[PDB]
């Protein structure tokens, strides 16, 4: 139908914000999914502060 | 990071 407005969404698991899910932004992508939205710890976004996203880092390739 | 994430449990500790 109609389109207005080309736009995403956080996780890359097509979930808004939720103040129940948490998230950590993509250092590289600078976006954000929930933890385990890309398969990561729980804490991992406290114990964290060098976290960068999957779809980011996927061109860091370490 | 950009870690993003909430604390709206905790209120604020004075130390």
């Amino acid at each position: 139908g109609p389109l207005g407005s080309d736009t995403k969404l956080y996780c890359i698991c097509k979930t808004p914000y939720d103040e129940s899910k948490f998230y950590i932004g993509c250092d590289r992508c600078q976006n954000w999914y929930h933890g385990r939205c890309v398969g990561i710890l729980q804490s991992e976004a406290e114990l964290i502060d060098e976290y960068v996203c999957p779809q980011c880092q996927s061109t860091e390739d370490a | 990071a950009r870690t993003k994430q909430t604390a709206r449990k905790s209120t604020g500790g004075k130390a």
